[PDB]
């Protein structure tokens, strides 16, 4: 869900782009703001970043494809932003990886009454590097 | 792991 | 195109 402003700030981003103000992003002008900023990208890759958010088909990028694109961004930025902090909380003494003690006072605080036994299977299930610890990545993979 | 994943969704 | 989204979240 983007604001009224994250959209208007969007907007202000997509102007660049779209240097003589008729509503879509030309290969043409896409590549006219990278070598602004001392790129060479060639034909065929600023193509393919075309096609990347051309829902249409149509050749061009039109705000809403880009906005869409964005928002797409914002969502994916915003679900990691929540599993990090899920696990930092998980991760009580802040050393990086959820162990069975920590495991088990948090699956507590989500109204789970767990034993040692129940708690050290959670570990070994999400455990792909066999350290009996659950690190960042292990957790990540649980939460996909 | 469910439960952890309906939690952090619920979120 | 990820590059032009992290220069306008922040
Ligand atoms: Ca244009
Ligand atoms: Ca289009
Ligand atoms: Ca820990
Ligand atoms: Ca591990």
């Amino acid at each position: 869900q983007l604001t009224e402003e994250q959209i208007a700030e969007f907007k202000e981003a997509f102007s660049l782009f779209d240097k003589d103000g008729d509503g879509t992003i030309t290969t043409k002008e896409l590549g006219t703001v990278m070598r602004s900023l001392g790129q060479n990208p060639t034909e065929a890759e600023l193509q393919d970043m075309i096609n990347e958010v051309d829902a249409d088909g149509n050749g061009t990028i039109d705000f809403p494809e880009f906005l869409t694109m964005m928002a797409r961004k914002m969502k994916d930025t915003d679900s990691e932003e929540e599993i990090r902090e899920a696990f930092r909380v998980f991760d009580k003494d802040g050393n990086g990886y959820i162990s069975a003690a920590e495991l088990r006072h948090v699956m507590t605080n989500l109204g789970e009454k767990l034993t040692d036994e129940e708690v050290d299977e959670m570990i070994r299930e999400a455990d792909i590097d066999g350290d009996g610890q659950v690190n960042y990545e292990e957790f990540v993979q649980m939460m996909t | 792991w469910s439960k952890v994943f309906q939690k952090v969704a619920a979120e």
